[PDB]
């Protein structure tokens, strides 16, 4: 039984794999390994850099220096040293080409993607000095470019948008913010996969007030935000609370984070929430925030996530001249990016979906941070909470089924979801909710439960006859999956063993059912009436809870 | 064995005790815990081997044995405790039945989804106290198998126990490679979401430091040939999950990340070789469900790049590459298609054997595998084999909605394929005669079809718009905000005039004997249909004064009145569509008529879908 | 190389080639603007994790092999490919004389 020792194993030296994948590594839609399109970008306002052994001298590709910097560091490190000294080299130069207002910063998103390939290369051995290093690094860079994170709403008369229509500086701008926010999201994993009895260091006041600011400076609620940034900062808020609960010894560091901080959070994320989505002018200027657009004039996919087209991806495939050593680079225009292939705006709304998703189950985070609670959530994750719930349920129904599209299924499993949040704050956290609020928000609360309740005796079908023809007319877009996942993405769903397609038939019809406002699962039917027919509280008056319950019976 | 009929009486025992009340779930305790013993043996039993490895008549045992516990959500809230946490001493002998599903994925999705339900939601009535301690127990767990997974490395463990650790490890694994829509914060590290639960790269990592671990220790078994490709199998079903399930076309990925991740792991798995095995179309199947989600959208330099296998290539033979053969089949294909677009494609021409475009291959044969299809019978794999090839298709690559109104009813595209006026007059003659008395699956997928194909010639009047370019409609389809009969403009066509969908659907789906009531369902569907094909085109009066509800209306009141959310709300939504109208919106007749219609029924079941009708 | 004061490599990756916009042996793309160096990167990478140590060898000592050549019949463009290729051959060949294999450097 013995399982021998190799005695001549090839291990790899997995910083050599890091050298690869930095020399290698490409932005998604450029020419070059964006490495390289450092490689070709010499500065004339920084005639000398270094940090330790790094001179970008005046005649120096920020590329030959920086991939140099990768050789020697190289032979100087161990994976971990490394990894820390390429944080603190490479940030170094984004301030100080950063700032430094006269020159080509066109080196610094990719100096920022670096960074991301850097500490998502290795998260293993990534420590917290460094991480914070970076993290409140860029966080400055973000308040330096503080212009296009807060651009007037519709540019006021006197302000115009009047832009050199440039992507250019836009892509330098936001690539670099969205590009560091992922790389923020990697630094919280480093620690959020960390051993959680090491959890007291990489919080402190300054990451959580860097992160005030640049939070406050993308989630615009003044301007005219970008997608790629809320996305990324609603992101950095959640794996922020993730680890709000996943730290062990949590009654000091939430001590430490202010509850007025949270609450600053929370009411630019409810703002978000409230916030809604126009497909058909997505990619146009359309209203004042209230229509996350992630418009084409400012459109990526992001690192850890794939949101837009990312047709300026392509131009990024024309972000240098890839002939030349350019001093400024090539550009890649607000205007030429963006009847073709709507579902570029499906797909990205599918994200938005997700990214609410995300929201709610952050917002649920929170109702877990705090068991005994504060000012964050004081029947306000009650009154916003099931408002985003019933302006769902209001909209799947009023148009989104019938708008049967990608939408539906991923929606209704999480609308029902942030329903489950609701529930449980209605139960446990039903200690905080008070008159005033219970009573600014009786509306959503009851009857959201009751158009939830008007379903579970279903003597419609109760089968697969023909809520197969709804998994059709709506789910058809599950149909697609089932049928992808039977003959492309499953190695043993693939002539079925009978005991399988015996469930189907009605999992898959009650997954349509849920789409359909029907037939959610009976935890889910329960849930919803629990939430109301608790007659501990008297949310329902017990005189006309009968004509309530009548639409169904009870 | 006729146990199958001891656990019928089980499962009929406690479908019998529903609750207090004639719904049954009660979420709190009601202690009245008689069903404790059974409950208890469902998994005291489970750990044998006569009909606890069978599946149809035991397997749906078990789901009868869930909804059993559903029946009686959370009887913890007084009682069901043990010492730590009783629901994980419930998830570890469902592990122990997990390593005896262990390849069976049928046998891991299924129990895990509904364990899924039992911890992301079954317990999410609470949420934080027993997540906490869950969590806690499952870190536990975890530390456990990494701290095993070491000492192997050197020798000193069994070959049985090493094979089922190492297979432990791969069942957390896929247990952990699912989508959001399996877990929730009951486990620490599938919480979030948008390319990152707190799991993703701690998995990433997991990967990587297990990679170390086969590189340090590995034996020469099939079965851990097997326990190995599995791995495989798994690192792309942590990104199949980790896709935006684009409809039909090859699923986007949500995150390149796990792109490049997965790339980089199975090209280092060209590289390991550990573990070769027969018969295997696993290794193959992995390297084409990744291709296909990196066919040719923005991923191409992407896979290209990060997962070359292309210096294995070696035209001059035709034993090609030296993973397994079937799989260096399919990846000779892939890698040609590689070169196929690589090289000048007026190089390429339909050769029409196989019909794929092919360029000049060589002009030695050295092609064995250059088209060929090679399975027992394995439609996955030949499915795999035809959409890689034939997606360059160069004509009709196109199509989601309007590919399933074709999909039920295959052989459907056997002549022009994209024209409307087919599928027109062949749902037409269907609802004609194709219907018995039974024909309510595929009459019904024609009404999804004449749904959509509404909202086709409403993509229309737009020079290319057929069954091509169709993922989903726009006027109806693209998701909006604000009022979204904003978008809806009376300026539209005539129904009926514009539209002999509507002239024939009129006539069949709306002058039925029993459209009153054949199938609640199909009613609902018809309904849709009306929903959409109004939303795009002009309606013709509901009431043509003397009467005569437009027999689609009458569907609107009758099912108005239905007992639950179903007919009732799926009628309530196009009372607007009507009234949204002009020259029958014009003295606001309509509109007149339907505020009479919507104070015109005062019946309890429909205060709620009456409520959303009026706004 | 004692006084080229740099990684050689990047040392290649300053020798861009107009009259040359087609190039590939085993995947060598080259074009106008296009540095030999940055063609010369694109393989050391990649051919790190696709070859193993001597077919890694003989792989940048074919393809840079087919650069010396096609460059060297190319009188019209100028060699300085050549000089420092055949430096990069140098470190390739003294790598290792054992893990080196003779095939290899037959050829």
């Amino acid at each position: 039984n013995m399982v021998p020792l190799n005695p001549n194993r090839i291990i790899p030296d997995e910083t050599s794999l890091f050298l690869e994948s930095i020399l290698l590594h490409q932005i998604i839609g450029a020419d070059l390994s964006t490495i390289e399109i450092l490689n070709r970008l010499k500065l004339d306002y920084i005639t000398e850099f270094k940090f330790k052994n790094f001179v970008i001298a005046k005649g120096a590709p920020i590329g030959k220096s920086i991939v140099s910097l990768l050789l020697r560091c190289k032979k100087t490190l161990t994976l971990d040293r490394f990894i820390d000294t390429l944080l603190e080299d490479i940030a170094v130069l984004i301030k100080e080409i950063s700032v430094h207002p006269n020159e080509s910063k066109l080196a610094v998103p990719f100096l920022v993607a670096l960074m991301y390939q850097i500490v998502q290369f290795r998260p293993s051995a990534t420590h917290n000095l460094a991480l914070k290093d970076c993290f409140l690094f860029i966080c400055d860079l973000i308040r330096i470019y503080h212009h296009v994170l807060k651009v007037p709403i519709h540019e006021s008369n006197m302000n115009l948008h009047v832009e050199p229509q440039i992507f250019q500086y836009e892509l330098i701008d936001y690539l670099i913010i969205s590009y560091s926010f992922d790389l923020l999201e990697g630094i919280l994993r480093v620690l959020q996969s960390h051993p959680k009895q090491t959890y007291m260091e990489f919080f402190d006041e300054n990451i959580l007030k860097s992160f005030e600011f640049v939070y406050k400076l993308a989630l615009t609620i003044s301007y005219k935000p970008m997608v790629n940034v809320i996305f990324s900062a609603v992101e950095v808020v959640n794996i922020i609370t993730s680890i709000i609960l996943n730290m062990d010894n949590s009654s000091d560091l939430k001590s430490l984070i202010s509850g007025s901080w949270w609450r600053d959070c929370i009411t630019r994320l409810y703002a978000l929430l409230e916030k809604e989505i126009k497909s058909g002018d997505v990619y146009n200027e359309n209203v004042d925030t209230t229509t996350l657009h992630m418009s084409k004039y400012h459109d990526f996919f992001g690192l850890i996530r794939n949101i837009g087209d990312n047709e300026l991806g392509g131009l990024i495939s024309k972000l240098i001249y890839t002939d030349r050593l350019q001093s400024v680079p090539r550009v890649i225009s607000k205007e030429d990016i963006g009847f073709t292939a709507p579902i570029i705006g499906y797909k990205m709304e599918k994200w938005l979906l997700k990214l609410k998703d995300e929201v709610l189950n952050i917002f649920e985070n929170l109702l877990m941070i705090y068991g005994d609670d504060a000012t964050i959530v004081n029947g306000e994750m009650l009154i916003h909470s099931s408002k985003f719930l019933s302006r769902e349920q209001a909209l799947m129904i009023e148009r989104y089924v019938g708008q049967d599209s990608p939408n539906l299924d991923l929606r209704c499993h999480l609308i029902e979801h942030t329903l489950t949040i609701i529930y449980r704050l209605w139960k446990d956290h039903f200690k905080q909710l008070r008159e005033e609020q219970i009573k600014q928000v009786e509306s959503q609360l009851i009857m959201s439960l009751w158009r939830f309740l008007v379903c579970q005796t279903e003597t419609v079908t109760a089968n697969e006859r023909e809520m197969r023809d709804h998994r059709h007319l709506v789910d058809s877009l599950h149909d697609l999956t089932i049928k992808d996942q039977a003959s492309y993405y499953e190695d043993a769903f693939e002539d079925l063993p009978e005991y399988i397609e015996e469930e189907l038939k009605m999992q898959l019809n009650k997954r349509t059912g849920r789409i359909m406002q029907v037939k959610y699962d009976e935890k889910f039917q329960e849930m919803a009436r629990t939430i109301l027919e608790s007659k501990s509280f008297d949310l329902t008056t017990l005189e006309e809870a009968d004509s309530l319950y009548i639409s169904m019976g009870l | 064995e006729s146990h199958v009929k001891y656990l019928d009486e089980l499962i009929l025992a406690i479908k019998d005790l529903n609750s207090g009340v004639d719904s049954k779930v009660q979420i709190k305790k009601v202690p009245s815990l008689k069903i404790l013993n059974t409950l208890i043996r469902n998994l005291k039993d489970q750990r044998r081997n006569n009909i606890m490895k069978n599946d149809t008549i035991f397997s749906k045992t078990v789901s009868a044995l869930a909804l059993l516990l559903e029946y009686n959500p959370f009887l913890l809230v007084m009682k069901d405790s043990n010492g730590n946490f009783e629901i994980q001493r419930l998830i570890d002998d469902f592990l122990n039945i997990s390593v005896l599903n262990y390849d069976n994925y049928h046998r891991i999705w299924f129990m895990r989804r509904k364990l899924g339900s039992w911890c992301k939601a079954c317990v999410e009535f609470y949420g934080k106290p027993a997540k906490f301690q869950l969590t806690a127990h499952f870190e536990n767990t975890m530390n456990l198998y990494e701290q095993a997974l070491t000492e192997v490395l050197l020798g000193k463990t069994e070959l049985l126990k090493f094979y089922d650790t190492l297979k432990g490890l791969y069942i957390l694994l896929y247990w952990f490679t699912s989508e959001y829509s399996t877990f929730g914060n009951s486990i620490a590290f599938l919480d979030s979401s948008l390319g990152f639960t707190k799991f993703d790269f701690n998995f990433q990592r997991l990967i990587r430091i297990v990679l170390y671990v086969f590189d340090s220790c590995e034996l020469a078994a099939l079965e851990y040939a097997e326990i190995q490709l599995k791995y495989i199998s798994l690192v792309v079903d942590y990104v199949c999950n980790r896709t935006i399930s684009t409809a039909l076309d090859a699923p986007a990925l949500v995150c390149c990340e796990q792109l490049k991740f997965v790339l980089t792991t199975m090209h280092h798995f060209l590289d390991n070789k550990y573990g070769l095995l027969d018969n295997d179309p696993t290794m193959a199947k992995g390297i084409l469900r990744l291709y296909s989600l990196c066919i040719s959208n923005d991923f191409s330099k992407c896979f290209v790049d990060h997962f070359p296998i292309d210096q294995w290539a070696d035209f001059s033979q035709s034993e090609h590459f030296p993973f397994t053969q079937l799989t260096n089949k399919a990846l000779s294909i892939v890698y040609f298609d590689l070169k196929r677009r690589s090289l000048p494609v007026e190089a390429l021409k339909y050769d029409n054997k196989f019909n794929i475009w092919v360029y000049q291959s060589e002009p030695d044969s050295s092609l064995k595998n250059v088209t060929s299809p090679f399975d027992d019978r394995y439609k996955q794999l030949e499915k795999l084999r035809l959409l890689v090839l034939k997606k360059f298709n160069k004509t009709e690559r196109g199509t989601l909605l309007k590919y399933r109104v074709n999909q039920l009813s295959p052989g459907f595209f056997q002549r022009a394929g994209n024209d409307f006026k087919l599928i027109l007059n062949e749902a037409s003659v269907s609802i004609q005669t194709c219907f018995k008395t039974n024909n309510i699956t595929r009459l019904t997928s024609w009404t999804v079809i004449l749904g959509r194909l509404a909202c086709l010639e409403s993509e229309k009047f737009s020079s290319t718009k057929d069954m091509d370019n169709w993922y989903v409609c726009h006027l109806c389809d693209i998701e909006k905000t604000g009022n979204p009969f904003v978008r809806i403009n009376p300026n539209r066509p005539e129904a009926a005039g514009k539209s002999e969908i509507f002239r024939i659907l009129h006539s069949n789906f709306l002058s039925h004997p029993n459209i009153d009531e054949f199938s609640e369902s199909l009613l609902s569907g018809i309904l849709f249909s009306l929903h959409r094909i109004f939303s795009h085109f002009q309606p013709p009066k509901l009431t043509d004064g003397n009467g005569q509800i437009n027999k689609s209306f009458k569907l609107v009141q009758k099912c108005f009145m239905n007992s639950n959310r179903y007919l009732r709300l799926l009628s309530t939504r196009i009372i607007p569509l009507f009234n949204i109208s002009d020259s029958h919106n014009s003295e606001d007749e309509h509109t007149a008529t339907l505020i009479k219609f919507l104070q015109s029924q005062k019946l309890p079941v429909v205060k709620e879908n009456l409520v959303i009708a009026w706004t």
